[PDB]
């Protein structure tokens, strides 16, 4: 028997009651880190490993903008584990997860670019360029990928409930979503201005809601704020 | 060029 | 090139946000008893955050035991949240099994300096005997805790301090003193070891009064701890982080 | 024998 909630891995963007960075052309520091770190290494290097390669690449750079309050401004990442073996992907078999079903499993990629306006959530530019750069990312892995733009909060917890109880995951061996929006801590944003706990995305996969990915390694990445201020960094002692 | 999320 | 306000941590929980965390009342926590299980075990070879999972694994595998009462097959569940940028291997030389020289020859470049001698400061700080307004019990094994990381952390390589039985201001207080030792300057690395009830984001002290954990790790942030930065930086958090027992799930 | 914290 197992527990409610287990075999799960989630990435962010930023840490606490602080704020992700963006760049206008180029998208996220952090879905472009990701992706630059799992298209090399996949091939030798488990999941968590990555997201720390991915942390020492946030952790290096820095915001460059002269004359806003962004210049030189900086971001930290995180992942957060329950993971019980090691993640390969393997685009070692016997420590990590079997992960050797094709397609490697179902992956949802749901952003949030445009804002209907009803509370104050501006244009996430390059957000189009995040989305697109996921889609490829997680289709070269391996994955049958699910997407999603421009949602409300509930047609989010509506649609994530769908994709949870899709049949296909019977068959796989493991599970990835990513949302990218405008968010809070703890929560992210519909395009109406409304939040979604992400404590309820979580509980839609965990082994009483999900029991067909039970024991499979689940795959978050939030790429969204978690507070209203910038971080401007410290100097070097 | 910068923009906060 | 500068650094963000906080970066360089690890921090293990004894339960998800939520849940909360099953005590032996002879044999210790089930967080704690895995944990030093594993670091004793494989710190010659493995990372800490490579530990961490398998300690998971030992916790997503025991169930409760408690005829009668209604802890009885109950489960639990820890995590690890990470903010490091490299390895980070304790090197062991001595005391726990240690790791060989080519180990270190093979494994040195690509992971957080751990070579000071000792390897760290350590402050490991458990509230067991609680006296206030709250319904806080009294912490039963909650000493097998403090006196197993004591020993694992000595074993490890590490300068132990301690601290028993305080109020929310006194861990605050002296927290923020043990993170201002100068020690720090010189040591390559930092763990941390609260044991005591909580709730979810603070534990608590004898007082029944709160710490919110996000200002204790503020202190030993790049900001507010210089002589810490780009150096890795350990917590383990033993404590509840809600009041519900997981009455666990059948494996369809 | 199982207490909870």
């Amino acid at each position: 028997r197992l527990p409610t909630r287990s075999d799960m891995i989630c990435g962010y963007a930023c840490l606490k009651g602080t704020a992700a960075m963006r760049n206008t052309k180029r998208g996220s520091w952090y879905i472009e880190a990701l992706a630059q770190v799992f298209s090399e290494r996949a091939c030798d290097m488990h999941v968590a490993d990555m997201l720390v390669k991915v942390n020492a690449l946030i952790k290096d750079r820095e915001g460059y903008a002269p004359g806003t309050e962004f210049h030189r401004c900086k971001e930290m990442s995180e992942y957060c584990s329950t993971l019980c073996r090691h993640l390969y992907l393997f685009p070692h078999f016997q420590l990590a997860y079997r992960l050797q079903s094709r397609p490697r499993g179902l992956a949802l990629v749901l952003s949030n670019v445009h804002f209907t306006g009803e509370k104050e959530l501006e244009f996430r530019s390059g957000g189009d360029v995040d989305h697109s750069t996921l889609v490829t990312l997680f289709k070269l892995l391996g994955y049958d990928v699910h997407v999603l733009c421009d949602q409300t909060a509930q047609e989010m917890q509506e649609k994530l409930q769908n994709f949870a109880q899709l049949p296909a995951h019977r068959v796989t061996d493991s599970c990835i979503v990513a949302l990218l929006s405008h968010g809070v801590e703890g929560a992210i944003y519909g395009v109406d201005g409304k939040l979604l706990q992400l404590q309820e995305v979580f509980q839609l996969f965990d082994n009483a809601n999900c029991p067909s990915l039970q024991n499979k390694p689940k795959m978050f990445f939030i790429q969204a704020c978690r507070g209203d201020e910038t971080d401007r960094g410290v100097d070097q002692q | 060029a910068x923009v906060a999320x």
